[PDB]
């Protein structure tokens, strides 16, 4: 029994007090839709959560699944929803590297042991760390912004950096 | 009267 | 009338 | 009636 | 207006949850006094009663299993009891136990049954007791405690289906 896919809407990435909405979507006519949160354990018996302004305390891996008749789906990929802003943005630089490779320094004043760099686009390019120094090979000509956070809470990011506009020779 | 709906489902099982 | 039966298990745990 | 009482934990996820 | 969930009731099977086949046992829910309506369930069967007290004159194969029950107040329901596991004990032969003391505190013990069990249980009299299970004949106890013990096979087929229990052992340390 195929499983549902479980979205976070607008963005699985989500800035504390900004909404989203979990969403478990399967077949058409099914029984009732199983949604649950793993850390804490709680869960509800509907499709939708709508989180109006997002909190540290609901950051964490979800997923879902569906039942009809008596019988159980498999269960959705799982979803992992982040709460951004929960730290003083960072600061992005860019240098070059070895041929077509560019180096990025995502600067931070506490010590955090984890850094996530991406390019807006679509689709999105993403990349990660846990020093504060990014190599992008073949880097493309885009706008770059990174995230730091730490391993000990990794579902809470600081604000995203100023954005890095990048052009590459 | 008549007995009752089913009672909803169950936790999710343990890990 | 009386309570309807138990509900089903809950779905599978996670890995 | 009233419904019944939630049914008990699913089974134990994959290791 | 109510601050959380109804605490669970117990469910207890006397005089115990290892029940022989052709033996009596009740299973007895107990949740606060006040209680307007018991319910008492075997977990994956339909099988279910609105009553506190379900009493199994003589024990069957088919009653063993999984239990719980719950209560309810009003129409709300209470958590659920914690499970109680109903053992059919003298489905099988008795095993053999047998026990080689170790070298340095530890003594294997050894369930021996003439067929293809893949589950044993071993135990020692007398509340606290202590159990062991192995997915093999052969039991390594360390800082055993003097006393009697015993064994059970089984088949994770049917687990709840148990053997006659072992000829008791007497282990005595010093
Ligand atoms: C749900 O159950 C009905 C039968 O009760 C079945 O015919 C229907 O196709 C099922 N739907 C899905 C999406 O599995
Ligand atoms: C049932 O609930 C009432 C209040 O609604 C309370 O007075 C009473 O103690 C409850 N009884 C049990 C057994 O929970
Ligand atoms: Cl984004
Ligand atoms: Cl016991």
């Amino acid at each position: 029994l195929p499983k549902p896919s479980l979205q976070a809407l607008p963005s699985s990435l989500v800035p504390l007090e900004k909404p989203v909405t979990l969403r478990c979507q399967g077949p058409p006519g099914v029984d009732l839709y199983r949604l649950e949160k793993l850390s804490s354990s709680r869960y509800q018996d509907q499709a939708v959560l709508f989180i109006p302004a997002m909190k540290r305390s609901l950051a964490g891996r979800y997923r879902c699944s569906y039942q009809n008749g008596s019988l159980w789906s498999l269960p959705s990929d799982q979803l992992e929803l982040v709460a951004t802003g929960v730290f003083a943005k960072p600061s992005l630089s860019a240098q070059p590297g070895s041929g077509g490779d560019v180096t990025l320094q995502c600067q931070t004043r506490y010590g955090f042991d984890q850094f996530a760099l991406y390019k807006e686009g679509d689709p999105e390019r993403w990349y990660r760390a846990s020093f504060p120094i990014i190599t992008v090979t073949a880097a493309h000509s885009g706008t770059y912004r990174c995230y730091s956070f730490s391993s000990r809470d990794p579902y809470l990011w600081s604000a995203p950096s100023d954005p890095l506009e990048l052009v590459v020779t | 009267g008549p007995p009752g709906p089913p009672g909803p489902p169950g936790p999710p099982g343990p890990p």
